[PDB]
């Protein structure tokens, strides 16, 4: 059970230099080489280096000449620099653990440098426009709590930058028949998104349901109460 | 250097089916450091397979991997609706690469969706900005048609939508189309209908709101 925890900037104004760091937990560092792997909006991955506990780091052609890798030994953390930023560079990075230290017999090399496991991610994005908080509406639920039948209720997470939102349902409580639909990038620059839930219509008026919205990047924390219209 | 290749793009294909993937290198690969990893839907890539054949713990029996020097292949004998994900492949034999990934769908039964409709909350016109959403709830396939009325006039070009990924478990997408209008305009009209119109459905439906009733 390998833990793997990272951190970091993500948002950053262009020509600017990004900045993460990852943390391994569970593991030795000397064991394993450990890698940096970006995933573009809708696409694929892309490879951007790894690094040793030896200061011994290897980078991708493309980019070798705006990146620097480095591992902190003592706190068991490897970090990752990208100079001269741009809106291209935007992705979700990823901690991973790469190919396995093997003595024998001997290479005294790391042989399979495929990464499992994962880091959690984190999106960076690269723009100018400044952070804002969401605003939280209740998208009510028209059906009568008598009708019999399922009902839709659910809230409206609007105008905020940059991602990501979290939405959850009473505080976790609520887990089947949940849709959080991916956000969309309005013409204002603001990022929206809705999440939707179906329900028993028997309950509209006997179990409350409450979203809670979550915006890191602005400390934004709601709770919002959906109650049927009177 | 080395440009991996995946094909096809996109395979659909019904569970209890044969999937079969192929990964094409511009140069031979050595000693068999291919791998292969699974993407689902809001999650991290997993590695699947490694050493082109040898089957990382926890996977199941029924992915296979084959080929060697610049044809491999990834083979799901089973599908199930959970193996809906997008698969990529990597090889470490040089600086690693990775291909542009083929992503793969579950078929299903044709399911009609579940139109709702949600009027703006009286909050948010408080701010100037009147948002309508409509939500298609549970459908396949993931094909569908979505039109705004105000007082039986087509809107274009205020609207959005977002569709959610295919559900691991019955397989089936969502969608939620957002109407976008000032509170003037807003407050000008009284019928905001959403149509819908989908394979699984005989006649479009449409769910549709009286401003302030
Ligand atoms: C690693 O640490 C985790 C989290 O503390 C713990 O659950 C697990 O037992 C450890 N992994 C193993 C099996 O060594």
């Amino acid at each position: 059970q390998v833990q793997l925890q990272q951190w970091g900037a993500g948002l950053l104004k262009p020509s600017e230099t990004l900045s993460l760091t990852c943390a391994v937990y569970n593991e030795s560092l000397s064991a394993f080489s450990w890698s940096w792997i970006r995933q573009f909006p809708g696409q694929g991955l892309e490879w951007i280096g790894e690094i040793d506990h030896t200061t011994s780091s290897n980078y991708n052609p493309s980019l070798k000449r705006r990146i620097n890798i480095s591992i902190d030994t003592s706190k068991k953390q490897f970090s990752l620099k990208l100079y001269s930023v741009t809106a291209a560079d935007t992705a979700v990075y990823y901690c991973a653990r790469g190919g396995r230290k093997v003595y024998h017999a001997y290479w005294s090399g790391y042989v399979n440098n495929c990464f499992d496991p994962w880091g959690q991610g984190t999106l960076v994005t690269v723009s100018s426009a400044s952070t804002k908080g969401p605003s939280v509406f209740p998208l009510a639920p028209s059906s009568k709590s008598t009708s019999g039948g399922t009902a839709a209720l659910g809230c409206l997470v609007k105008d905020y930058f940059p991602e990501p939102v979290t939405v959850s349902w009473n505080s976790g409580a609520l887990t089947s028949g949940v849709h959080t639909f991916p956000a969309v990038l309005q013409s204002s620059g603001l990022y929206s998104l809705s999440s939707v839930v179906t329900v028993p219509s028997s309950s509209l008026g006997t179990q409350t349901y409450i979203c809670n919205v979550n915006h890191k990047p602005s400390n934004t924390k709601v709770d919002k109460r959906v109650e049927p219209k009177s | 250097e080395i440009v991996l290749t995946q094909s096809p793009g996109t395979l659909s294909l019904s569970p209890g089916e044969r999937a079969t993937l192929s990964c094409r290198a511009s140069q031979s690969v050595s000693a068999k450091n291919l791998a292969w990893y699974q993407q689902k839907p809001g999650q991290t890539p997993r590695l699947l397979m490694y050493g082109v054949s040898l089957r990382n713990t926890g996977v199941p029996d029924r992915f296979s991997g084959s080929g060697s020097g610049t044809d491999f292949t990834l083979t799901i004998s089973r599908l199930e609706p959970e193996d809906s994900a997008v698969y990529f492949c990597q090889q470490y034999g040089t600086s690693p690469t990775f291909g542009q990934g083929t992503k793969v769908e579950i078929k299903r039964t044709v399911a009609a969706p579940s139109v709702f409709i949600f009027p703006p909350s009286d909050e948010q016109l408080k701010s100037g900005t009147a948002s309508v959403v409509c939500l298609l709830n549970n459908f396949y396939p993931r094909e569908a048609k979505v039109q705004w009325k105000v007082d039986n006039a087509l809107q274009s070009g205020n609207s959005q939508e977002s569709v959610t990924e295919q559900d691991s478990k019955d397989s089936t997408y969502s969608l939620s189309s957002t109407l976008t209008l000032s509170k003037a305009d807003y407050e000008k009209h009284k019928v905001y209908a959403c149509e819908v119109t989908h394979q699984g459905l005989s006649s479009p439906v449409t769910k549709s709101f009286n401003r302030g009733e």
